């Protein structure tokens, strides 16, 4: 990724790490994809010059190898009563993979480890955390047709992930209580269409990996650098800052498409209660987004004086524009789809 | 670092210089390239130092000369209030607002108790710290070393030469630590640093020697603001650098010559300090593997934009460091209007550049 | 069996580790439960393939023959608790060893 | 008459959304196609491992 | 236009 | 009898490992547990591969916790308590005496050893660890042992990634 | 097999007693438990054996209060007028914020609390006189998008299968 | 130039891999030898099995000198 | 009945390594101990499983492997404590 080829090598083993749990059709297969992922995203988000980067990595490691430990004791107990990979009716130890795996996610009311893990990190390997290794964990969920536990972690999610990003004026905590209020989406959406869980998943994914090569390239791990932050002109930071109302689901934005693919295919499967629970959670997480957005919409800015001159990569800057005219015009491409038929 | 008697001629490359101006340097680069294939005993950092007026400019060009090194002046303010065209942005005063109005080093000379003063502080350690990366991509990639007239280390002296006459607040030298503290943890220290020492009486003197005007009707030049830095510096920053550089102290009260001070580097042995892989003494430039070497480079090469965006820190207690909203917009309005500076200094087509509309190429490294 | 989501290549490999085809008594009725379950499918064959998932099931996992052979065994020292067995004739007659 | 052909056309586009509800409906009810609601279970691994095992039974000896 | 975000507004974040 | 007995010893063993604030004495505690562990694990199996190979396996592992004991919480306190001696001995002679007035066929694990398969199982004639390892060599699985060797690999090139040799020796207050 | 494993719903309302009780104080200790679980060990912890037994009351006993208050408001109200309906709902549901009054020594608490629980019970009365449920078992399922038949990529030749769609 | 260096300084390790490299060349040779003949039907096998003669496996059987 | 009599210990002991392993404790390297203790009572389970079937228990040597391999993960951790801290107190760690 950054400064060696060692870390792309990291990176080529996590993919096969997680296309190998994605794909098992037994619960030993998918945890050993998950040590393999573990084993591969351990060396990545460790760094010697960094003292928070190695506590982020053994909270992550703790996390993992406790939530992995209890996904393999409770498969085994499945293969034990009920001898094939799955159960005919559920029972507790489906409850049992559900949890484990809810920790793997980082969903409510497991959710503890995430936002105070993600203080610790660069922005990319929070892109990676919160997009990548998330397809494994909640790919997982999909074999599992328990109701009530998803519900639950559904609604806490939303709450929790809503309300706990209103304190934090960092960003990457803010931005990792975002993560969890859009898990709660995804996990909603995993027990009434799979593929409307990989349409929102793969939004999802986009609107975060253009939203960190902004905070990236402008090192911004404050709110208060977004103020500072330095643009040739004050038009440029105005359009720039249109992805945070993409992200809160505003029309006629790229972010109000999976929101609203959810919201369809919840209301043809005859769930209304929690889908307007879902409507109060995104209001605060658009109210959250709102505070960054203070930082460009009000055009003009007590701005200190010394710096004069924005600084860029060339093709991290070059890529990273291409997908916000995407994320703002991202509506026109309404009728090239065909996922949703 | 043998000279060019020693040596038995021009300097030789031990390989291919790497074009860092043309072509980026990253991490799939790495693997064809390495860093390490082109050092030698001259490729090391070079930094003469000393007071205000001492002759460092003529004595790093001779050193530079004697020492197949590439020279590098200290930093002015003519590189950004002229641009990449040349036209002066300091013309552009009437309509600019008078907390935005261009000020350089003979407007501190004048107005040494100006607010923006503090602001010119900081910003000449922007532009040491854009020249350092700029040393450091000269020694790294092509094996070359380089001197440096002045360094980034040596720029919080005159911050605290500026706060003990009064120039400075509390806030700004609160904020230049600030931004100090934030940015000088990635730089590597120089291999070796000249103090050319002079008596506060004697620099004086020398500005007699130079007989430019702002210099001489100034008031900023008197005998308790040199002694503030030649105590700054042989009390602070000096002894801060000998545990890792080898300082070496000449008096210069004479003339000089060159030759000798070339001929005291020969007899440094530079290879003492890597029997202990823990030394203090050069424990920034010591790389274990060639992959340490490639990821300094890349480092240095293709994060300068990272390195120039840590800059962005906010601090607004201050009232001397904070542009107003109505002020920025009509800088922004006039600066950015302005010719020579409407575009990309690539693409402007209002000085003459030919080619636009099949032009796609821009600068490694360039401010937009 | 479970399904591969977004099956690759690499569940090739993984698809074969725990099976019950490898020279085991129970392997066959496993095999008519995977026959169903590549035709019926595995959601319908939850509910059309009742009787061969639970021959599998207590022939591997043998539940009914260890709940028989434990009620089999309680009764035994229920009666001898309740004085109808005597305790000479506690047990009954022992197998050869060379039977079974 | 540009009324009559618009709402013809909305009046069968509600009519056959409203059939492939029901035909939905029927199909994740039952399991029946192998299309939408189909979760596929393969038995590939267990007659490639039984062939495997049969190999492995020539294979036996000195 | 006659009122842009003062630094006593930068204040709370 | 000898199962029943390894039971009471897992479970005498464990209430022990879970009251120990000291790492030697749960070093020593899983030093007993890793035997018992060992001697049950061949008691379900024909042959008795698996126990020697997880005793090589965590004999080699706490060889290294050991040199960590001594160079990170290498001063500690030992603190005995007569709570935990008289609650660990009364718990195991009430489980011994439990074990002897139990019905041992009851008690006894419905796993098949060696000489519990039948005559007529012609496979149970061969070379004791053969069938049983074969799947590791042949060719349905092969290809997760490759994956095992690419695997420990990227292990070992973790290791070496994330301890740094040139960064010196690690100590308390290093 | 006990009064313990009793539903609220199982009779009609107003015909039972215990029953509703059991069930009401029943979601009554799991919410309570659960907060409280999620209470004394993450924030204010108590530090010892007796403050958490009276953490673990202080946030149990006053959910039983409402579980309870509006369990016999309800069934007041409805053994008083022949008719069945929503504001029976409402007035327990104000009862029940009276109750949380009483908790917090609040009167507007408990007022506001009156309201959004009486809000909370007249919803739940449509629901359960209009027939819908409030999380129904999901009827659409998708398992996947089309042709997920056709999109198996797989290396591996597929060996011959035993199964026939022909009759015999 | 480089194999006179490892012969100097780790000769060990040029005679372990001549070792190998021969390894190598004998299991080529040996597994070669093992396929060009009919070595998957072994003359003696594990186990008592029978044949029918009607059974596809039966025309395979052996029939060499011990 | 037949869940209690036959594999219902390990559970037991599987809850009672995994509440070592969360217990408040000074030192990290006997949270390493504790995950050593839970893969042992996930092989005496793994084991009882991959014993019901025949000849499948040649599994239970890639549970060891990947189980070493996290704990040379956890002692590297250990190891990359003190390039930062001088320690390894869980209380010296940020909690935030
Ligand atoms: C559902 C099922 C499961 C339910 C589980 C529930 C139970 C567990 C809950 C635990 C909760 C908890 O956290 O508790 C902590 C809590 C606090 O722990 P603590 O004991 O205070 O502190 C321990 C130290 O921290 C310890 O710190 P340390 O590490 O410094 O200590 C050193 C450690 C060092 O320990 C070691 O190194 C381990 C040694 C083990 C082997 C010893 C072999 C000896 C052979 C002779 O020493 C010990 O642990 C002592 C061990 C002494 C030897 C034990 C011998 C018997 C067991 C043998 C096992 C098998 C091995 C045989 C040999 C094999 C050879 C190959 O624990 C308790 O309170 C214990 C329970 C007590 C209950 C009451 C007991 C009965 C009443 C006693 C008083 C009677 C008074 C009578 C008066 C009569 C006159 C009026
Ligand atoms: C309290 C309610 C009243 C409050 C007063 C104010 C009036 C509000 C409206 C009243 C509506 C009518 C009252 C009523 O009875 O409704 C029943 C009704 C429940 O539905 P249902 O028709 O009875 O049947 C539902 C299922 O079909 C069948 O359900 P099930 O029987 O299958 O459920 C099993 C049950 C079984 O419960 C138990 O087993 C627990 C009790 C046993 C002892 C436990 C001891 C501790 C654990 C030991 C373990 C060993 O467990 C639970 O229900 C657990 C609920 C946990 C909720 C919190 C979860 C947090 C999880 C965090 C970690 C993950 O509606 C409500 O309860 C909704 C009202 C309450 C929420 C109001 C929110 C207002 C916000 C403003
Ligand atoms: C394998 C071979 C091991 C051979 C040595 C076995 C030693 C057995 C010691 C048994 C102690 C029992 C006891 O009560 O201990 C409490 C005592 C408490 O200390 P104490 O000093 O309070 O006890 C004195 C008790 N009175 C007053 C009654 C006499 O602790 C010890 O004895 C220290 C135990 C050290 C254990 C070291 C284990 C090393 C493991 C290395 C590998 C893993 C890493
Ligand atoms: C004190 C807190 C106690 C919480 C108890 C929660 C119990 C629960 O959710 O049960 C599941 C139940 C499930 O309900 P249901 O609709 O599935 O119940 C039908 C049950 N059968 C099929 C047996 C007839 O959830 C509810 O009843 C939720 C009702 C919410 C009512 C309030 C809505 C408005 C809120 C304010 C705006
Ligand atoms: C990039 C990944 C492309 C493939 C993803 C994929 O197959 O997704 C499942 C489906 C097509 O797969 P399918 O046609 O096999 O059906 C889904 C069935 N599963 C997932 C079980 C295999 O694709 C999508 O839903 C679209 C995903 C990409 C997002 C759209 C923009 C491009
Ligand atoms: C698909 C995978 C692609 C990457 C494969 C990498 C294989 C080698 C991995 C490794 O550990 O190489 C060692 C070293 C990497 O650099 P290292 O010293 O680990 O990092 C220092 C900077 N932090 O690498 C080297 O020193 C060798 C030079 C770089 C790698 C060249 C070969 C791989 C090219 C791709
Ligand atoms: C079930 C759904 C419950 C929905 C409740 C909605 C209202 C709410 O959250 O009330 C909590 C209440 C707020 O009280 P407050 O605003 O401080 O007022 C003080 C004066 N009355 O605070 C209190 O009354 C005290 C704390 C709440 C205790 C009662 C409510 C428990 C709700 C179920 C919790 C389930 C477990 C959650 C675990 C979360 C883990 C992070
Ligand atoms: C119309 C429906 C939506 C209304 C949303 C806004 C009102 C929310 C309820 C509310 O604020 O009620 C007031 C009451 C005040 O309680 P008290 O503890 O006295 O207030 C302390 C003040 N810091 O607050 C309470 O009693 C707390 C009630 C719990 C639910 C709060 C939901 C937000
Ligand atoms: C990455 C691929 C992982 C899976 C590799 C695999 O299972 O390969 C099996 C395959 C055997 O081929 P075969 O069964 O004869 O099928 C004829 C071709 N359709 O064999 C092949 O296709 C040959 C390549 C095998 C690669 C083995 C190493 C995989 C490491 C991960
Ligand atoms: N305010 C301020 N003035 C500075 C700073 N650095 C240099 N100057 C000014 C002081 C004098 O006017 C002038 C002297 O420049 P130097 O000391 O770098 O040497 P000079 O340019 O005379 O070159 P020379 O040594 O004669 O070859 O530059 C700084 O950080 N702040
Ligand atoms: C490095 C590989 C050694 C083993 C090679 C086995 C195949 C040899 C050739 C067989 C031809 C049929």
């Amino acid at each position: 990724m950054f400064n060696n080829s060692s870390k792309i090598l990291f990176i080529t083993i996590m993919i096969i790490g997680t296309l190998i749990t994605v794909t098992s059709n037994s619960w030993l297969g998918a945890w050993m994809g998950l040590e393999i992922n573990l084993l591969s995203f351990i060396p990545l988000l460790s760094d010697n010059n960094n003292l928070m980067s190695t506590e982020a990595s053994l909270k992550y490691f703790l996390t993992q190898v406790l939530a992995s430990t209890v996904l393999l004791f409770s498969s085994i107990l499945l293969m034990l009563k009920n001898n094939m990979n799955n159960e005919i009716n559920e029972s507790f130890t489906s409850m049992i993979i559900m949890s484990a795996l809810l920790l793997k996610s980082g969903a409510a009311p497991f959710h503890f480890w995430f936002p105070n893990m993600m203080e610790g990190l660069t922005w990319m390997n929070a892109l990676m955390l919160m997009t990548w290794q998330k397809i494994a964990p909640l790919m997982l969920i999909s074999y599992l047709n328990i109701k009530y536990l998803l519900l639950i972690s559904v609604i806490l999610s939303v709450i929790i992930g809503a309300i706990g990003g209103l304190n934090q004026t960092s960003l990457r905590k803010l931005m990792a209580f975002s993560s969890i209020n859009h898990l709660g989406w995804m996990l909603s959406s995993l027990m009434i269409s799979e593929s409307i869980w990989l349409i929102y998943f793969f939004f999802y994914s986009f609107l975060s990996f253009v939203l960190t090569f902004m905070f990236n390239i402008f090192k911004l791990f404050h709110l208060n650098q977004l103020f500072s932050w330095f643009v040739n002109s004050k038009i440029l930071k105005f359009t720039l800052f249109m992805n945070f109302l993409s992200l809160g689901g505003l029309p006629p934005f790229l972010g109000f498409l999976p929101k609203w693919l959810v919201i369809q295919q919840l209301t043809l499967c005859n769930q209304y209660f929690m889908l307007t629970l879902m409507m109060m959670s995104t209001l605060i997480t658009l109210f959250f987004y709102l505070r960054i957005c203070y930082s460009a919409f009000m055009m003009n800015y007590f701005e200190n004086n010394w710096i004069m001159k924005m600084n860029m990569n060339s093709i991290n800057y070059n890529m990273y524009m291409i997908m916000t005219f995407f994320s703002i015009f991202g509506l026109f491409l309404i009728s090239l789809f065909y996922f949703m038929f | 670092i043998s000279g060019k008697t020693m040596r038995g001629g021009p300097r030789v490359p031990k390989a291919a210089p790497y074009p860092y101006k043309t072509k980026k340097y990253s991490v799939f680069n790495a693997i064809f390239d390495k860093t390490s294939k082109r050092f030698d005993e001259n490729s090391k950092v070079i930094c003469v130092e000393g007071p205000i007026a001492a002759g460092k400019s003529k004595f790093a060009k001779e050193l530079a000369e004697e020492l197949d090194m590439e020279y590098y002046p200290a930093v002015d303010l003519d590189l950004i209030y002229i641009n990449s065209y040349g036209y002066d942005m300091r013309k552009l005063d009437p309509q600019l607002p008078p907390s935005c109005r261009s000020y350089d080093v003979r407007n501190f000379c004048l107005d040494p108790s100006h607010d923006l003063a503090a602001q010119f502080q900081i910003r000449m350690y922007m532009l040491r710290y854009s020249q350092y990366i700029d040393a450091l991509q000269h020694v790294l990639s092509t094996g070359q070393g380089v001197v440096l007239e002045r360094s980034p280390y040596s720029d919080f002296v005159f911050m605290e030469a500026m706060f003990r006459q009064g120039y400075l607040s509390r806030g700004a030298r609160s904020v230049y630590n600030e931004l100090r503290q934030n940015t000088i943890g990635e730089l590597l220290k120089p291999h070796l640093v000249i103090y050319l020492d002079l008596p506060v009486d004697a620099v004086k003197k020398q500005i007699k020697a130079r007989n430019v005007d702002y210099e001489v009707q100034s008031k900023v030049f008197s005998d308790a603001y040199l002694s503030d830095l030649e105590q700054l510096y042989k009390q602070q920053y000096l002894k801060d650098i000998s545990t890792h550089a080898e300082l070496l102290i000449y008096d210069w009260t004479a003339g000089g010559e060159t030759e000798v001070v070339v001929e005291d580097i020969e007899r440094i042995d530079f290879n003492q300090f890597e029997a202990d892989i823990h030394n203090k003494k050069m424990l920034d430039w010591r790389f274990p593997l060639e992959a340490e070497w490639c990821e300094a480079r890349i480092k240095y090469c293709h994060e300068k934009p990272d390195l120039m965006n840590y800059f962005n820190v906010p601090r607004f207690d201050v009232p001397e460091l904070v542009r107003s909203a109505d002020d920025g917009k009509v800088w922004r309005d006039v600066w950015f209007n302005a010719p020579g500076m409407k575009y990309r200094p690539g693409y402007n087509a209002d000085m003459g550049d030919e080619g636009l509309l099949t032009k796609t190429k821009i600068g490694i490294n360039q401010g937009i | 069996s479970l399904t591969p989501f977004l099956r690759l290549p690499l569940t090739d490999l993984t698809g074969c580790l725990i099976n019950h085809q490898t020279y085991d008594k129970c392997g066959k009725f496993e095999m008519k439960m995977m026959e169903c379950f590549e035709a019926y499918g595995l959601e319908r064959g939850k509910r059309e393939c009742a009787d061969l998932i639970s021959d599998f099931q207590e022939c591997v996992g043998m539940q009914k023959q260890l709940m028989r052979f434990h009620a089999m065994r309680n009764e035994r020292y229920k009666q001898w608790l309740k004085g109808e067995r005597k305790g000479q004739e506690f047990f009954a007659d022992p197998p050869r060893v060379d039977a079974y | 008459e540009k009324s009559l052909h618009y709402l013809y056309e909305e009046n069968e586009k509600a009519q056959i959304r409203l059939l492939e509800d029901e035909v939905r409906r029927k199909m994740s009810e039952r399991n029946d196609y192998q299309a939408y609601y189909y979760r596929p279970s393969v038995a590939k691994y267990h007659r490639i491992s039984k062939e495997a095992a049969d190999e492995l039974e020539a294979l036996r000896g000195d | 236009a006659k009122w842009y975000p003062d630094p006593e507004f930068m204040k709370q974040f | 009898m000898i199962q029943l007995m390894l039971y009471s010893l897992i479970i005498t063993t464990s209430i022990i490992f879970l009251n120990m604030i000291h790492p030697l004495a749960l070093g020593l505690t899983l030093l007993i547990q890793t035997i018992f562990v060992c001697l049950l694990t061949g008691l379900m199996t024909k042959s008795f591969w698996y126990s020697y190979i997880l005793f090589l396996i965590f004999l080699g592992g706490m060889l290294v916790l050991f040199i960590y004991v001594t160079s990170l919480a290498s001063n500690e306190m030992f603190n005995l308590s007569m709570k935990l001696t008289l609650f660990s001995s009364l718990i195991l002679i009430f489980m011994l005496i439990l074990s002897f007035i139990m019905d041992k066929t009851s008690s006894s694990l419905f796993l098949m050893n060696n000489d519990m398969q039948s005559i007529i199982n012609m496979n149970s004639y061969f070379m004791e660890n053969s069938l049983s390892l074969n799947k590791l060599y042949n060719f349905p699985t092969n290809f997760i042992t490759i994956l095992l060797m690419n695997y420990l690999l990227i292990t070992l090139i973790v290791i070496v990634k994330i301890t740094k040799l040139f960064k010196g020796p690690i100590r308390m207050m290093s | 097999m006990s009064l313990l494993r009793s539903k609220y719903y199982d009779h009609p309302d107003g015909e039972d007693a215990f029953g509703k009780i059991v069930a009401t104080n029943k979601y009554a200790v799991s919410a309570g438990v659960a907060w409280s679980m999620f209470d004394v060990l993450t924030l204010s912890k108590p530090q010892g054996y007796l403050p958490t037994l009276g953490r673990f009351a202080y946030n149990t006993g006053p959910l039983m209060g409402m579980a309870t208050a509006f369990t016999l408001t309800t069934l007041v109200a409805t053994n008083a007028r022949g008719k069945d309906d929503k504001i029976n709902y409402l007035i327990g549901g104000f009862a029940a914020g009276g109750v949380f009054g009483a908790w917090k020594h609040n009167h507007v608490a408990g007022l506001c609390a009156g309201l959004f629980l009486g809000i909370a019970g007249v919803i739940k009365k449509m629901s359960i006189e209009q027939g819908w449920e409030f999380f129904p078992n999901t009827p659409i399922k998708q398992y996947g998008g089309l042709n997920i038949a056709g999109n198996d990529w797989t290396i591996m030749a597929d060996p011959p299968k035993n199964w026939t769609t022909e009759k015999p | 130039s480089l194999l006179k260096r490892a012969w100097n300084e780790i000769p060990d390790i040029v005679g372990g891999s001549a070792l190998a490299l021969a390894g190598i060349v004998m299991a080529t040779i040996g597994v070669a030898n093992y396929y060009a003949k009919d070595g998957d039907n072994r003359r003696y096998k594990l186990g008592y099995v029978v044949y029918r003669h009607d059974d596809p496996r039966a025309l395979k059987v052996r029939n060499d000198e011990d | 009945m037949i869940m209690i009599l036959y594999w219902s210990l390990p559970m037991i002991l599987f809850i009672l390594g995994l509440f070592c392993f969360v217990s408040n404790r000074k030192h990290l390297l006997s949270m390493l101990l504790s995950l050593e203790f839970i893969v042992l009572m996930l092989f005496f389970m793994l084991f009882i499983y991959l014993n019901m079937l025949n000849y499948e228990s040649y599994f239970s040597m890639m549970f060891l492997t990947f189980s070493v391999c996290e704990g040379a993960l956890g002692l590297s951790i250990l190891v990359s404590m003190i390039r930062t801290h001088g320690n390894d107190y869980f209380q010296s760690f940020s909690i935030m």
